[PDB]
């Protein structure tokens, strides 16, 4: 199946517009490679592969009934969860010298999010009686911060890669 | 955590200009880019602010439309535009940064900051005039010598006495913009009365937007 | 769009003063973010206090501040002449946006009264085959800085030409200024003596050159 096309893949997106390589129609573990390997709950006929960019702390986030702001306003999961997760590093690919944004994560949202749902929106969060109508500033904020990664950030503040391979079988 | 302009820029009436504000050291993006101006003796009017992440701008009821802020992700640089440019906009237009870390209990803290450079701008309708630099000879214990550099546009011009680590008792005076759109400054120096004769003074005058350096002998 | 400080503070060595932001019960009332800044003649502002009372590292302990009611305060103590500047207070709005208040001169009694010491140069002969001609009057190290300057020519006073700076701080903290005079080389060579003098305080310090 095609793993070099979304494994090893130069960009991975900011997880607010979390990507979908779905496969279809076509060890890891051993020889060990990666961060967090863990095959929870454990053929399959719908197969989900994702990749996004996160720290090594909030790893933690991305399970089920899991609380926090990549759980909460990034992405959610059932609490059912059937698959294999692969997170692993990415400081000397994810970290470029006095700021790296070219990623992001959805920090201001009302609600959390139910399992599975993509949302990508940069309209100003409600959240006085005085009108936002895009004008931001007080009262009318911008939805999202930047991971904003570097290199020296110790155990807690780094870029760890993840590959989520989510099965569902109709 | 540092934070440099672009350098003074001269506008006819009417133009526009390009300011830039230049992060260096501390996350771009997290914390909020505003900018301030203050025209010569007066107080501080905030301008408007711009997200670096990606877009989004709020102006206050003055400036709005004709100024213009913008952010590119590549060199950590925001930019600056004022469109219809009038005499009296003629000011010190500051960048300021601090900003949308969080409303929590983690992080927080509000109030600008790291300011910058002071980035002048200056509208007329003279034109760029070179420096023309006549000396100012001495006069027994103490001994002022200095050289006059007349009739320039624009600021600023760089001074120096013989080019380096010679700066015993050096005060360049600053200029007064004369009554015709051109500027003049001084450069006096106090020099022992023994050293005349026997050391040479030698001021070194150089205008950058009219490539001109230099020097001449007192 | 509207906070309100006096424009003008005054305070002894040693004492402390304070100086009030006034600002109804829009945010500085129910909005515990008031902000101060300093700034010094030439330089950029600086961050006094953030977070109506926090102060942010390497700011002296010296300064202080409360903010209850309609009223914001920042309070300096045992003042110096080193603290003195213009104090801007500020905060954010209901409105959105963000205001910055009126604005306060702090001046600090109780310094030297310093005169101004004057050179005067004489008009540059190379200008003279350029057929132009200046006199420059340099001021230095005077306080207060209020310097009144008159040109003469041998006894009789010059109104056109004369071209005079407004009094600014140089590096240590007394005052400086600088005064030049166009003339025509046929007027300079025709006189016997021209002359730069400058009243400070009601002084009578009046450098003289002739060709």
């Amino acid at each position: 199946c095609p793993f070099g096309e979304v494994f090893n893949a130069t960009r991975f997106a900011s997880v607010y517009a979390w990507n979908r390589k779905r496969i279809s129609n076509c060890v890891l573990y051993n020889s060990a490679s990666f961060s967090t390997f863990k095959c929870y709950g454990v053929c399959f006929t719908n197969v989900y592969a994702d990749s996004f960019v996160i720290r090594g702390d909030e790893v933690r986030q991305i399970a089920p009934g899991q609380t926090g702001k990549i759980a909460d306003y990034n992405y959610k999961l059932p609490d059912d969860f059937t698959g294999c997760v692969i997170a692993w590093n990415s400081n000397n690919l994810d970290s470029k010298v006095g700021g790296n944004y070219n990623y992001l994560y959805r920090l201001f949202r009302k609600s959390n999010l139910k399992p599975f749902e993509r949302d990508i929106s940069t309209e100003i969060y409600q959240a006085g009686s005085t009108p936002c109508n895009g004008v931001e500033g007080f009262n009318c904020y911008f939805p999202l911060q930047s991971y904003g990664f570097q290199p020296t950030n110790g155990v807690g503040y780094q870029p760890y890669r993840v590959v989520v391979l989510s099965f569902e079988l109709l | 955590v540092q934070l440099v302009q672009s350098g003074a820029e001269v506008k006819k009436p009417g133009a526009s200009v390009r300011v830039s504000c230049k992060a260096s050291g501390y996350t771009f993006t997290g914390y909020y880019m505003h900018w301030v101006r203050q025209a010569p003796g007066q107080g501080l009017e905030w301008m408007g602010w711009i997200n670096p992440i990606s877009d989004g701008t709020n102006y206050a009821q003055k400036f709005q439309g004709w100024v213009t802020m913008t952010r590119d992700t590549s060199i950590s640089t925001v930019y600056m535009e004022l469109s219809r440019l009038r005499s009296d906009d003629t000011a010190v237009y500051y960048c300021a940064r601090g900003g949308s870390r969080c409303s929590g209990g983690n992080c927080y803290g509000w109030a600008y900051d790291a300011f910058d450079i002071w980035g002048q701008g200056t509208m007329i309708t003279v034109s760029s005039a070179s420096t023309k630099g006549p000396s100012v000879f001495p006069l027994g214990g103490t001994a002022a010598l200095g050289c006059l550099v007349k009739d320039y546009f624009p600021e600023p011009v760089t001074v120096s006495w013989n080019s380096g680590a010679l700066t015993s008792g050096v005060h360049t005076f600053p200029a007064v913009l004369q009554s015709s759109g051109l500027y003049s400054l001084s450069s006096v120096v106090t020099v022992p009365s023994s050293s005349l004769g026997t050391q040479t003074y030698i001021c070194n005058v150089n205008h950058k937007p009219s490539n001109t350096k230099v020097d001449k002998k007192v | 769009s509207a906070l309100t400080q006096p424009a003008s503070v005054s305070g002894s060595p040693g004492q402390s003063i304070t100086i009030s932001c006034t600002g109804t019960s829009s945010d500085v009332g129910g909005y515990n973010f008031v902000s101060w800044y300093q700034q010094h003649p030439g330089k950029a502002p600086k961050l006094m206090i953030y977070d109506v009372s926090k102060r942010p590292s390497g700011v002296s302990n010296r300064f202080s501040g409360s903010k209850s009611g309609n009223t914001a305060s920042l309070t300096i103590s045992g003042l110096q002449a080193e603290d003195e500047a213009d104090c801007y207070c500020s905060s954010y709005t209901s409105s959105s946006t963000f205001v910055f208040g009126t604005g306060t001169k702090v001046t600090v009694l109780g310094q030297p009264k310093a005169n101004p010491t004057v050179t005067l140069f004489p008009p540059s002969s190379e200008e003279l085959q350029a057929n132009k001609a200046t006199l420059v009057c340099l001021i230095s190290d005077f306080y207060p800085g209020a310097v009144t300057v008159a040109w003469k020519a041998d006894g009789s006073p010059v109104k056109a030409g004369v071209e005079t700076t407004k009094p600014s701080k140089q590096s240590n903290n007394k005052y400086a200024a600088s005064s030049y005079l166009s003339l025509t080389p046929e007027q300079w060579k025709s006189h016997r003596s021209y002359s730069c003098q400058v009243t400070h305080e009601g002084s009578t310090v009046e450098k003289t050159v002739a060709p």
